[PDB]
């Protein structure tokens, strides 16, 4: 378990700073051929990070999703939620509360077999036991507007 | 010049230096009467914010433990509105602190102040100053006296006889030259012990100043004034002040 | 070691008693194989951008030029000589860079995907670009602004401008700044004007300027497009290298082809002593100031101090009557006199106008803004036959003469402590002032100076080398903070983009290599310059280093040394130090490198030591040291002193701008290292800073009244006292005054405190949890309170000296009057976790409004 701590970020959820190191260790995961799953406090993070690991991963030799890119359009073919079919295409799943089951296995196989390098989960599906062989927690602040502060996570 | 105190205010900043030099009055010990335990951080304070020519002074409370009965330690140093002067000073009566929180069961065990002058015995302006605040209240309140100078500072503390209260019940007001019917053996050795191992802090008058040389017509010498815990201003500190910055 | 300057053909050396003068005549014609570009070729909605030019076409230089200009992409270099027309040079490229955003077809003008950049090197001419080119891109609708002069923050709004004019130490802030990345994407042309300057020692804010542009860019991909503009000087070859421009786009313009045409020469006082020597100069200058005038011709006297222009001008005005005086007075007596004398009355304060009655001005800083601008404004009319001058005209100002004379070339270096030589782009800024383009046939340029120099001089109308080193520590520090450096193999490609690497590769025995054949392209000597600096930054904790392991890494201390642009050493006596005193701060304050220059002039003396002994914080410094002067002006800008002298109302205003962000690092420091009462001063000068005063905040609001505030002051009732009663009646009861008082209320009303409530939780032994609930309630300002109210927020020892947590709060319209919580959690000291103590302490403070202070006991 490896811990890094980041300034003036209790303000909020995480900051392009940590990302960056987020994907970093993504990367490492991607290189040593390990799988690595990464945690988000929200969809909308979710989406964001996706949005930014896909230009991330453009500006790196390492862009692949391991598997050829017309293989994988069959699959998004399903476009239960077109907001995933996007970033699912460069090798990056997204699992939030919500999901059309076709989405959530769809998903959840072309990571099983080792097609889409990462994958990206909703603090709430942290439930659905998914595991993998690196875990990244990127942030650990939750929003509420009813004390309108962000909170920490819970041990 | 008016400018006396920039002189001692520049001095006091080395104050803390004095603190390596700790000297404590000691003769044998008694386990027929009393000792004095004062928690060696509110020493370290107490001088900190003291000057090095201006008389300060602050009241004692404290507690016995269960153990001894007779090992009174010093829990909390009280900072009240004073005003002071080479040799002496003028304190304002002993303070209301029974509505503050953690005061359950406190003595008002003394008084503990510097002075310039290092003596054995208490000094006449000491035992006037001491016969007002405890004469008719609680007899058996000691002095801590501190000599404070430079390199040091030495803790010397004193029971009062009431042979020394009567005398300073007759000295409403102490001049610098009648010096009459005084007498060195008013005062008697209490035992003091500095310890380390046990902790007390502050309680301050609630508008913080407790300094009122600059202030010296608003000090009201009988005033009842509020309290709280909290840290002690210096002695030279810009409250304390506050004429000075209107010239500028 | 001699190297003698070849001089064109026709160059002459004339002997006269008091000094050799040498002459090089004007230049013969250049081939015509151009046309001058009148401006109805150009597109059509260009041409507005050339309104009224006298010609009505480009000049010959800039018609050779608008090909590549206009019409290219290109990077280019232009180098031409003195008074060439650089502002229409720098327009073509502007208009190029506008027309790939606009549609041809459409009407409507992008105009948020395109920033433009013009680098210039001093404060004077940045504004007069800014003018200039406001005037004419206003058609197009395009904002031009100056890139702001003091502030930080307030730099992420001013992409509310199209065209930034810089100066390069302003733009080098700018883009060394971690959060401005965002917007250097969008500067599509970047500008660089006197790029010759990178020979002077300010020049390598030119070369990390560029380094960064070209080298840290990385995934954003497109390099911006860049025009240089330089003086015809030898390496013009390796400069355009230097900014990657091709052939295509690299000019070099001989004398043939200069405006306004410039005639030299070169008197070379012999005399030896002191007294004669300087009557030599007063002499010769007498000569040829006489001569320009029997021509019908003005001219601008270059001086060394701001003493010696008035001293320079009574000369001359003395020496005139000794034998005339006719000349200079008027064109003539009935239609200059009443116009002048008019003029010469109004606004003239000093011995200046008795000079002004006489024709002559003198033009300096420290000398009223109404009175120098005056002198401006004569001269230009014609009524002012010559303008004695510092240095500053040749940059600030665009005031032309016919005739320009540099007497003396003797100038005080402070950072050498010594009296030297003019460098040579003052001599070519001062010179560029000579000849009207517009009016002139041509122009004059007269240097003076020690025999000597005269060969010096004579090339220069020179060598440029590298002091990298010297700031190397301090430069490493930066990229080290920014985290580019984190192993010692980032730092030797790093210095691979300086101009010292370039330098060294190609004379080593200067920069004192060991052994360029063995080390190649110098890769043993980089590491080794690293080392030795990594290692000085480490001894002073500005990082943290391994040498074995080999890791780089930043401190605390070294990331406010870069931020706040502090000497390496500075960083060092304030790590030690910080028993430190408001009196003492005063004096770090005014030890900050931004102030080094800083210099106490003899004139303004007189006036600065009536301010030193009225000062409120003592001063130990004397009223020689620079220091001192700091000190007194930033304790009058406290308590805004009202002052007479240009020179120093400038000066003072330089303090300002930086006073803020400076008492801010010093704060930080300060909190950092846990230091309750030097950082519980340093807020308040920080607050003093932003409020201008040591004072009720009537005096903030802009729309109150001057007489309301001052009995409210002298009343003594609490400020906040006024802010509690909620009933409009009331509030003007206080006043005493009845309309006063319901004008006042709402005001009065909107201003609020702070509320603040704590309780602890222990999570384990350890760690304690801090659950803070906040309100204030305050009348909405859309004029006194901006988009937002930002606040300090701390948790502190008991003591008070010992800054626990810090979080800062931004309080928004919609954030007052309502409720909201924070929590936070905080690791107790082992001292403390074994003995609780009674209490800790939370406060907010205000970093804007003055004793909105609000702090509270955490009870154990």
């Amino acid at each position: 378990i490896n811990i890094q701590s980041f300034k003036d970020v209790e303000h909020i959820s995480f900051n392009f700073s940590m990302l960056q190191m987020a994907f970093e260790a993504s990367a490492a995961a991607a290189g040593n051929r390990n799988s690595s799953s990464v945690f988000l406090p929200s969809r909308k993070d979710c989406m964001e990070v996706a949005s930014a690991f896909m230009k991330f991963s453009k500006a790196i030799e390492w862009d692949m999703l391991n598997v050829e890119e017309e293989q994988i359009v069959p699959y998004i073919e399903k476009l239960t939620d077109g907001h995933l079919r996007a970033p699912l295409k460069h090798g990056v799943g997204i699992l939030y509360k919500g999901m059309a089951s076709n989405d959530e296995r769809i998903v959840k196989r072309l990571y099983e077999y080792g097609a889409v390098s990462v994958l990206l989960i909703s603090k709430d599906c942290s439930a659905f036991a998914c595991k993998t062989d690196e875990v990244i927690i990127l942030g650990t602040n939750l929003y509420d507007g009813a004390e309108h502060k962000y909170m920490p996570y819970t041990i | 010049s008016k400018n006396e105190w920039r002189k001692s205010a520049i001095a006091n900043t080395l104050l803390y230096l004095r603190l390596k030099n700790i000297y404590v009055s000691a003769d044998d010990f008694v386990e027929e009467q009393n000792v004095y335990v004062l928690p060696k951080n509110l020493l370290k304070k107490f001088i900190e914010i003291s000057d090095v020519k201006i008389q300060v002074a602050a009241f004692i409370y404290g507690m016995s433990a269960k153990d001894h009965p007779k090992v009174k330690e010093i829990k909390t140093v009280v900072l009240v509105p004073q005003l002071g002067h080479v040799g002496s000073v003028q304190i304002s009566n002993i303070p209301d602190i029974g509505d503050l929180p953690d005061t359950e069961g406190l003595e008002l065990l003394g008084w503990i102040h510097t002075q310039t002058e290092e003596l054995k015995f208490m000094a006449a302006s000491e035992v006037a100053t001491h016969s007002k605040l405890f004469a008719d209240k609680k007899r058996d309140c000691i002095d801590i006296s501190i000599f404070s100078t430079p390199g040091s500072v030495s803790l010397s503390a004193y029971n009062l006889t009431d042979e020394g209260y009567q005398w300073g019940e007759e000295n409403k007001d102490i001049m610098n030259v009648l010096s009459e019917g005084f007498e060195p053996t008013f005062s008697t050795h209490a035992q003091l012990l500095l310890s380390d191992r046990i902790t007390g802090n502050f309680i301050i008058p609630s508008g913080n100043v407790w300094n009122y040389t600059f202030m010296g017509t608003a000090f009201n010498q009988e005033g009842d004034y509020n309290f709280k815990y909290g840290i002690p201003l210096e002695f030279y500190n810009e409250m304390h002040r506050p004429v000075h910055f209107l010239q500028f | 070691t001699v190297t003698k300057v070849s001089l064109p053909e026709g160059s002459f050396k004339r002997v006269k008693p008091q000094y050799d003068e040498i002459h090089i005549p004007a230049p013969s014609k250049p081939v015509i194989d151009y046309e001058l570009k009148e401006i109805t070729s150009l597109p059509d909605w260009c041409q507005e951008a050339f309104p009224s030019s006298e010609t009505t076409s480009l000049n010959p230089i800039q018609s050779k030029v608008f090909h590549a200009a206009f019409e290219g992409d290109s990077n280019m270099l232009i180098c031409a000589p003195t008074g060439s027309g650089k502002t229409n040079i720098a327009l073509l490229t502007v208009l190029k860079a506008l027309s790939h955003h606009y549609n041809p077809k459409t009407k409507k003008l992008n105009l948020s995907a395109f920033k433009i950049v013009y680098i210039a090197p001093l404060k004077a001419l940045v504004q007069e670009q800014v003018r200039e080119f406001q005037r004419r891109l206003a058609f197009l609708g395009i904002k031009v602004a100056e890139l702001t002069g003091d502030s930080r923050l307030s730099r992420k709004q001013i992409d509310e401008t199209q065209v930034l004019v810089s100066t390069p130490e302003k733009w080098d802030i700018t883009t060394r700044n971690s959060n401005n990345l965002a917007i250097v994407e969008l500067v599509r042309l970047l500008i660089i004007d006197e790029i010759h300057l990178l020979h002077d020692d300010r020049g390598p804010v030119l070369e990390s300027i560029v380094a960064r542009t070209f080298w840290a860019s990385k995934y954003g991909q497109e390099y911006p497009r860049i025009i240089g503009l330089s003086a015809t000087l030898p390496n013009y070859e390796d400069v355009g290298r230097f900014l990657r421009v091709p052939k295509e786009g690299l000019f070099y313009f001989d004398s043939s082809f200069r405006p306004c045409p410039l005639s030299q020469q070169f008197c070379g006082i012999k005399e030896r002593n002191s007294l004669k020597k300087l009557k030599a100069m007063n002499d010769a200058c007498y000569e040829k100031v006489l001569e320009s005038i029997n021509e019908g011709n003005q001219i601008i006297v270059f001086v060394h101090s701001r003493k010696e222009t008035s001293r320079t001008a009574t000369w001359l005005k003395n020496k005139f009557a000794e034998e005339n005086i006719t000349h200079k007075l008027t064109k003539n007596d009935a239609g200059s006199k009443q116009i002048l004398k008019t003029e010469a009355a109004n606004v003239l304060d000093p011995s200046l106008r008795k000079l002004i009655e006489s024709g002559i001005g003198t033009h300096h800083a420290g000398l009223t803004r109404s009175d120098r601008s005056l002198s401006e404004d004569l001269f230009a009319d014609g009524l002012l036959q010559v303008l004695v001058c510092t240095a500053t005209l040749a940059w600030g100002v665009n005031l032309p003469a016919h005739t320009v004379i540099i007497k003396g070339t003797d100038v005080y270096s402070p950072e050498k402590g010594s009296w030297e030589q003019l460098s040579p782009q003052d001599v070519l800024q001062m010179l560029g002032r000579a000849g009207r383009p517009r009016y002139d046939t041509f122009g004059e340029g007269i240097i003076i100076t020690d025999q000597s120099n005269v060969q010096y001089y004579l090339s220069v109308l020179l060598p440029i080398e590298s002091q990298f080193v010297s700031k190397l520590v301090d430069n490493l520090n930066a990229e080290v903070v920014a985290g580019n450096i984190k192993c010692r193999n980032d730092a030797v490609n790093w210095l691979a983009y300086t101009y010292l690497y370039v330098r060294m590769l190609a004379s080593p025995m200067l920069y004192k290599v060991p052994d360029i054949s063995s080390d190649g392209q110098l890769k043993k000597f980089r590491e080794s310059l690293v080392h030795s600096a990594l290692c000085i930054l480490k001894e002073q904790e500005l990082v943290l280093y391994d040498a074995e392991n080999d890791v780089i890494e930043a401190t605390d201390l070294g990331n406010i040394a870069s931020s706040f642009y502090i000497n390496h050493a500075s960083m060092d006596v304030y790590n030690r130090e910080l028993h430190t005193t408001q009196i003492d701060l005063f004096r770090i304050f005014s030890m900050s490198e931004e102030f080094k220059y800083v210099s106490v002039r003899y004139e303004e003396k007189r006036e600065l030591k009536q301010l030193l002994e009225k000062a409120p914080i003592p001063i130990r410094e004397d009223i020689d040291d620079p220091l001192a002067k700091v000190n007194v002006l930033l304790q009058s800008y406290f308590s805004q002193l009202k002052f007479e002298g240009f020179a120093l109302n400038s000066d003072i205003v330089f303090i300002h701008q930086n006073a803020g962000r400076l008492l801010r690092a010093m704060f930080e420091i300060c909190l950092k290292r846990g230091w309750g009462h030097p950082t519980r001063m340093l807020l308040n000068l920080c607050k003093s800073a932003t409020t201008k005063m040591w004072n009720c905040p009537l005096r903030q609001f802009k729309t109150c009244p001057v007489e309301v505030i001052k009995r409210l002051e002298a009343s003594t009732v609490p400020w906040g006292d006024y802010l509690q009663l909620e009933t409009p009646a009331e509030v003007g009861r206080a006043i005493r005054s009845e309309k006063y008082g319901k004008q006042v209320y709402d005001l009065l009303k909107r201003f609020p405190k702070m509320s603040v409530t704590c309780n602890a939780q222990p999570i384990t032994r350890s760690v304690m949890r801090f659950n803070i609930e906040i309100i204030a309630d305050w009348i909405w300002d859309m004029n006194v309170h901006g988009s937002l109210e930002p606040f300090l927020l701390m948790l502190e020892d008991t003591d008070g000296d010992s800054i626990l947590y810090y979080d800062v709060l931004f309080i928004t319209p919609d954030i007052v009057g309502h409720e909201f919580t924070l929590s936070f959690t905080y690791e107790l000291k082992q001292h403390n976790q074994n003995n609780l103590p009674p209490n800790f302490f939370l406060t907010l403070i205000s970093e804007n409004w003055w004793h909105s202070e609000f702090e509270i006991p955490v009870s154990f």
